[PDB]
């Protein structure tokens, strides 16, 4: 089925840790991330991927790959969760927070999910489909920084009220060193600074 | 003569304004007045002859 | 209330209509979404109501 | 003196105030410009420069190169509306880039001008076509050039003024005032 | 101003015989009727007349070279025949902003063979049900529909 396809490919992306070289904790460390967009894996997980939207999708989360990488500030989580659709030509388009599979279903970045769940104080147990997975590794604190896994080009910073609520469409025009409140979910608001 | 039209409200034949909700501003006086800073609704002047 | 849609004499009977100069209507044109500009009305109405 | 806005919208304002008092008759302005079609003047204009810092400078190309577009639709042509030009004028300072336009022209202050629909930061009605709504304040501009809609006989009558007699020169009709050069 | 004048000023001299675009939009036509178009526009291949307070189509003279029309903001009603005479070589015609009520006014338009594109926004037919279809039934030769073509395929810049 598609979603034990998708299951499969998890445990793939998962196994591939194998805490040791030539896999993700060392391309990591050494911040190549543009070959963590050529791994078999992504490449067997692709074909699960909406045609329509595979441009923007793959564009979205480069981008958010390469940022976190970048700063070494990271989550194991958003990034596997993300992962499989950085494996072809991004495209320019309009992102909504929902990347689609072809089976319909969705991961939007960042919001717990029945097909993929990441739970604080239970960063070994990673639930897919309410099946918990043994993480091969051990971390306590390279998946506690997830401020720069929620969206492209922004960064968390304490929580504001006096800042206006905004939307998708409208981040483009943000000015630098603005805050902007938004939702991260249902009734869950949260701050954000260009960076 | 027809039946007219007895609802309270309008049903289809209604155009709504739209503003992104927020949680501290839930309830009916703040989200009017927010919707009125912006000016649409107090652009909204009303001719004489019906 | 508002509306985009000229009355019905027959219809709307209870409801005294106004134009209210105009709005704008915003859809999909591929990647972006653009806003056509239309005309708007007012449908006053008194009414009675209870607990 | 009785005034609450800040210096932000008092700013926009005092810059849409200037840019609406080079619309005077004389060479070097915005309507004789427009007759000899030289569009490219409009961008080094001593106001829009000064307007310019305002402009969010992020996004500064992308804007610059929407409102460096339409205004040349409109010079062209002949066909224009002179509101829209002083409304999108002060994005025309910078040099072009690439990118997506949204549909509205920020400034540095959260506040922007969709080109085209009426908002509380610049607004005005083909009905009374001489006064400019900025943040509530009422710009009134001269009527030296007729507007695709305002267009009638007293959309220019500020331009005119009376002189020295002179019987050399013709003799015309009220509806030719349209076409008479500037300083004749 | 005037359809008569805003005409005799965009026509700085030139014959009606050699113009390939004419406009004539935020102008006044006295009764919502043309005044002062003839026959003697043959290579004229574009018309836009747009918020003239216009009703009706009755003074229109034959145009064959005309290839796009535009009416919108005015409130037209009734008159969609006179196209498959006057203009049999229309492919694009546009008329959201205008009165229409029902389908019977739009059935003439299966005449003109030659049309491709049409465009009816805001208009009271666009409030019924399952009416993209039945017009597309209507006039098979079309192709898009308001800038949409069937599967909602947004149609080019031009």
């Amino acid at each position: 089925d598609e979603k034990t396809a998708i299951t499969k490919g998890y445990e793939a992306l998962i196994k591939r840790l194998g805490t040791g070289d030539n896999d993700i904790p060392s391309l990591i460390a050494k911040k190549d991330y543009l070959s963590l967009y050529n791994l078999p894996e992504v490449k067997l997980m692709a074909p699960l991927i909406r045609p329509n939207r595979k441009g923007v999708y793959s564009r979205v989360a480069r981008k958010l790959v390469s940022t976190q990488v970048t700063t070494g500030h990271y989550s194991l989580h958003e990034l596997i969760k993300v992962l499989p659709f950085t494996y072809f030509a991004p495209k320019q388009g309009m992102f909504e927070g929902r990347l689609f599979f072809s089976n319909d279903s969705f991961v939007e970045p960042g919001v717990n999910n029945n097909v993929f769940s990441w739970s604080k104080a239970d960063s070994s147990k990673i639930y897919c489909h309410g099946i918990a997975i043994r993480v091969p590794l051990v971390v306590g604190d390279e998946h506690m920084d997830t401020s720069l896994a929620l969206l492209e080009g922004f960064s968390v910073c304490e929580n504001d009220p006096r800042a206006p609520m905004v939307t998708r469409q409208d981040l483009i025009d943000v000015g630098f060193g603005q805050k902007v409140r938004l939702f991260v979910g249902q009734g869950s608001v949260r701050t954000f600074k260009r960076t | 003569p027809m039946a007219p039209y007895t609802h309270k409200f309008l049903m289809e034949e209604a155009w709504m304004f739209t503003k992104i909700s927020d949680p501290e501003r839930s309830r009916a006086g703040e989200i009017l007045i927010d919707f009125f800073k912006k000016g649409n609704l107090s652009a909204i002047r009303p001719k004489d002859k019906p | 209330e508002f509306s985009i849609r000229e009355p019905n004499l027959e219809k709307h009977q209870k409801y005294t209509v106004f134009e209210a100069g105009h709005t704008t209507v915003r859809m999909k044109k591929g990647e972006s979404v653009i806003g056509r500009e239309v005309p708007l009305y007012l449908y006053c109405r008194t009414t009675a109501l209870s607990k | 003196d009785l005034a609450v806005l800040r210096d932000e919208k008092t700013a926009i304002t005092k810059g849409y105030e200037a840019l609406i008092k080079r619309l005077g008759t004389g060479d070097n302005d915005i309507p004789s410009l427009i007759a000899k079609k030289d569009y490219l003047s409009l961008y080094n204009l001593p106001e829009v420069k000064l307007m310019a810092p305002l402009i969010r400078p992020n996004r500064k190309g992308v804007y610059s190169r929407v409102a460096r577009k339409l205004v040349s639709t409109q010079v062209t042509t002949g066909h224009y509306s002179l509101h829209e030009l002083i409304k999108v004028l002060p994005f025309t300072y910078f040099a072009p880039k690439q990118g997506m336009f949204e549909g509205r022209l920020f400034f540095s202050n959260d506040s922007f001008v969709e080109p085209g629909v009426n908002n509380n930061v610049f607004s005005w009605s083909k009905a009374d076509s001489s006064k400019i709504y900025c943040h509530g304040i009422a710009i009134r501009v001269p009527l030296v050039v007729g507007d695709e809609h305002m267009d009638t006989s007293l959309a220019l009558l500020e331009g005119f003024s009376v002189c020295e007699n002179d019987p050399r020169a013709p003799m015309v009709t009220r509806q030719d005032l349209i076409d008479v050069g500037f300083g004749q | 101003m005037e359809m008569g004048r805003r005409i005799h000023l965009e026509l700085r001299n030139r014959t009606p015989s050699d113009v390939k675009e004419l406009v004539l939009d935020n102008s006044r036509s006295n009764e919502g009727k043309l005044e002062g178009l003839t026959d003697e526009f043959e290579e004229l291949e574009f018309l836009s007349t747009i918020n003239v307070g216009l009703t009706s189509i009755a003074n229109l003279p034959k145009l064959n070279k005309l290839k796009k029309l535009e009416l919108s903001d005015n409130r037209v009603s009734g008159g969609l025949e006179v196209l498959a005479e006057k203009c049999p070589n229309l492919t694009h015609l546009n008329l959201s902003g205008n009165k229409i009520k029902d389908l019977s006014t739009i059935e003439p338009l299966k005449k003109l063979e030659n049309l491709k594109s049409l465009d009816l926004f805001n208009c009271e037919v666009t409030n019924l049900n399952d009416y993209r279809e039945n017009v597309f039934k209507l006039l098979p030769q079309l192709t898009y529909l308001d800038g949409y073509d069937r599967d909602d395929k947004e149609a080019p810049d031009s």
